[PDB]
């Protein structure tokens, strides 16, 4: 079923705009946004992997030293 | 007779030195590829 919309849209031709310079425009703010929104998500993905890996190396090292005469 | 009445009546004209060819030269007209879409789905016919 079609929607029934009322809007005004202005568009400029692709051959009247700069195409690539927008990739490195306000670069610091982009990084700021990415770390600000996603630091909780990155912690919930990185902490269990690194924590479990670190414990396994910690376990294997001690177990290797108890069996050593 | 038209020339004589024009000479008689059209006396108090401005005589400003501004000339149309200089006006178009300092403010030229250029074409910009672009579009405006006025979406209104209550009108019965579309016109573009």
């Amino acid at each position: 079923q079609p929607v029934k919309l009322k809007a005004v849209v202005y568009a400029l031709s692709p051959f009247q705009q700069k195409i690539m310079t927008g990739l490195w425009k306000d670069l610091p703010e982009k990084i700021h946004h990415k770390v600000s929104e996603n630091w909780i998500s990155a912690t919930l993905l990185v902490t269990p992997v690194v924590g479990t890996y670190w414990y396994a190396q910690y376990f294997k090292e001690q177990e290797k030293l108890e069996h050593r005469f | 007779e038209v020339v004589e009445q024009v000479k008689k009546l059209f006396t108090k004209l401005s005589s400003d030195p501004t000339t149309t060819s200089q006006l178009v030269a300092n403010e030229p007209a250029s074409f910009t590829g672009s579009e405006v879409r006025m979406i209104d789905d209550d009108l019965p016919l579309a016109q573009f």
